[PDB]
């Protein structure tokens, strides 16, 4: 789709060696030596690892490495790290389209240790019951692989209405985490025995009980 | 010490002009180098918008020239960006950022490669209207302990549009802290939580207060959380 | 006649970079030369053809004015018979000059925090230039026998650099702003006399 094609995903090892490339035209990357890579980590803005195909920034480590051959360019991380998992852009001139973007690349490192989930399940506050809302939050740190399900009771009948649950994202230890709201009124939550948020990853169950008393 | 900031609305209604501002600090931008605009919508990729220095010359992105202006005010230092006509396709995170190359006559100047960028502001195209978060706090209770560690944190309900940053103790507090992805709800407005993991035996003489802050608005909250009682 | 617009040239805002310099003949008018020769804010002053106090009982068919902005190292090379990368690539005196070279300090004028960018010069040129030429061009420099396409890459230099002016630049290395006076006369009829 966008005018550089990028491989969506790239999957190294730690400490070693993974190359993303970036596919253009004669028109582009073919054309110019003026390709640049970019590393992008989840909240923070883009950051330039390598300009002009293969010069590399002050204090971007020499691990990153980037070259280029015919109408396709590449860049090259080897001793792969824990903080190298972030997106990958590479860029270049086109001419008349001026400067021109790959679609981007997403790097994982392999390395996973398995972690299981840590659940914490709030109560509504007492505030937020005082303006007569009621919202449980319930939250799911600390788990490897980034899949997870989630699922609310009341008492011991299911629940699904009122229910939003956040995309899992990686903290900042590499791991996933992820967040699940159920709203209700005040009268509802106090009507009811307890509350459960049941979190269920690799086939196992971690569920948690709050309740009015 | 080269450093840009990005400002101007959160949020700007359909078909109207968007407008923001990158103001520069610690260099004039009539001494040199082409300054550009690169814009990301949330979970795609790098778009870059147009460059600028300080004579006033712009390149634009082809499929924007229709649409774009950028200006730049020496005298004030900063250069600008309006991008008229908007649709939901222009809600994106927009960065102002400084080329690498300081000279301006070089070949494919202003449309190279990009060395200090700005911390970004976001932009959301929509008919809605601003509305302020609400915090509350999720007290630190004797379910919540795991240990020698308990979990507390904020809860920031009913805001539009993004984003919401939190910090905890003006910055003292970054460690085991974690601010969640925010939901959209069916009111079409945001909500978040940040969870801070601290020690349980300090739970009734430490102070936690999580800063949220909402730019889209002019709002920021201090929220002391306390120990449930 | 009045006064010849030396000050227009002098006391111009902005100046060129060496390898774009600019020119302006003077016709037509009278100018007492004294006025700059015992200006001592002129941190150079030399001239190569004629005696500066003898200008005044002097008439010229032209004057030229050529300004620019190079480094302090360099103000060296503007003159008659000099070889470096001014004198060769940017701004060649012939050696049967006559006129006069002014100099001046302009770091508090032309120094920049972060360095100006705005100031260049020609680093690569295959021949060296003429008495009085101007090479403006941006053809990418071969320095090597691949040849270049018009695209810059290995031994494929932009033939321009920077002078990255400071502030807190060494003095050799600080801009200093010139103006190249040019005598000539021939058999048109002198217009601008001192
Ligand atoms: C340059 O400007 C100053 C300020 O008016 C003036 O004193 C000086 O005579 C001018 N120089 C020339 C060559 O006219």
């Amino acid at each position: 789709q966008s005018a550089l094609t990028q491989p969506p995903s790239a999957s190294g090892s730690p400490g070693q060696s993974v190359t993303i490339s970036c596919t253009g035209t004669s028109s582009d990357v073919g054309g110019y030596n003026y390709v640049s890579w970019y590393q992008q980590h989840p909240g923070k803005a883009p950051k330039l690892m390598i300009y002009e195909v293969s010069k590399r920034p002050s204090g971007v480590p020499d691990r990153f490495s980037g070259s280029k051959s015919g109408n396709t360019a590449s860049l090259t991380v080897s001793g792969l790290q824990a903080e190298d998992e972030a997106d990958y852009y590479c860029s270049s001139y086109a001419g008349s389209n001026n400067l021109v973007f790959g679609g981007g690349t997403k790097l994982t490192v392999l390395g996973q240790p398995k972690a299981a989930p840590s659940v914490t399940l709030f109560p509504p506050s007492s505030e937020e019951l005082q303006a007569n809302k009621a919202t449980l939050v319930c939250l799911i740190s600390d788990f490897y692989p980034g899949a997870v399900t989630v699922a609310w009771k009341a008492d011991s009948s299911p629940v699904k209405a009122g229910v939003e649950t956040t995309t899992p994202s990686k903290q900042s230890n590499n791991k996933y985490a992820a967040s699940s709201y159920l709203s209700l009124t005040p009268e509802q939550w106090k009507s009811h025995r307890s509350y459960s948020c049941q979190v269920t990853h690799e086939g196992s169950t971690v569920e948690k009980t709050v309740a009015p008393t | 010490q080269v450093q840009l900031q990005e400002s101007g609305p959160g949020l700007v209604k359909p078909s109207e002009t968007l407008s923001l501002t990158c103001t520069v600090s610690g260099y004039s931008i009539s001494s040199g180098y082409y300054w550009g605009w690169i814009r990301q919508p949330p979970g795609k990729g790098l778009e870059w918008i147009g460059s600028i220095y300080h004579s006033g010359s712009t390149y634009y992105n082809p499929s924007l020239k229709t649409r774009v202006t950028i200006s730049v005010d020496t005298s004030k230092n900063q250069f600008s960006l309006k991008l008229s006509s908007v649709t939901a396709a222009d809600t994106a995170v927009y960065y102002c950022a400084r080329a690498v190359v300081g000279i301006v006559v070089v070949p494919a100047a202003g449309r190279r490669a990009f060395d200090i960028w700005g911390q970004g502001t976001m932009v959301t195209v929509s008919s809605a209207s601003t509305k302020g978060p609400s915090v509350f706090p999720l007290a630190p209770s004797s379910k919540s302990t795991s240990g020698g560690t308990a979990a507390l944190g904020c809860l920031v309900k009913d805001y539009f549009p993004e984003p919401v940053t939190v910090s905890w103790n003006s910055g003292a507090l970054t460690s085991g802290v974690h601010t969640f992805p925010a939901v959209l709800q069916s009111s079409g407005l945001y909500s978040l939580s940040s969870v801070v993991t601290v020690p349980s035996s300090s739970l009734g003489t430490q102070t936690y207060i999580c800063n949220v802050n909402h730019k889209p608005s002019n709002t920021k909250v201090d929220k002391k959380v306390e120990p449930k009682s | 006649k009045n006064l010849c617009p030396f000050g227009e040239v002098f006391n111009a805002t902005r100046f060129a970079s060496v390898y774009a310099w600019n020119r302006k003949r003077i016709s037509n008018c009278v100018y007492d030369y004294s006025v700059l020769y015992n200006s001592a804010s002129f941190s150079t002053f030399k001239c190569y053809g004629v005696s500066p106090t003898k200008l005044k009982d002097l008439c010229f068919t032209y004057v030229y004015a050529d300004s620019f902005v190079i480094r302090g190292d360099e103000v060296r090379q503007i003159a008659p018979g000099q070889t470096g990368k001014i004198a060769d690539y940017n701004y060649k005196l012939p050696d049967d000059f006559t006129g006069c070279v002014i100099a001046w300090n302009s770091n508090n004028l032309d120094s920049k925090v972060g360095g100006n960018y705005n100031y260049l010069y020609r680093l690569f040129r295959k021949s060296n230039l003429k008495p009085f030429e101007r090479d403006t061009s941006t053809e990418i420099y071969q320095a090597g026998s691949t040849p270049c396409n018009g695209v810059e890459g290995f031994n494929c230099y932009f033939p321009l650099q920077s002078y990255g002016f400071q502030p807190t630049n060494g003095v050799g290395y600080q801009p200093y702003r010139v103006v190249v006076l040019t005598f000539e006369l021939l058999d048109a009829p002198p217009t601008v006399c001192g």
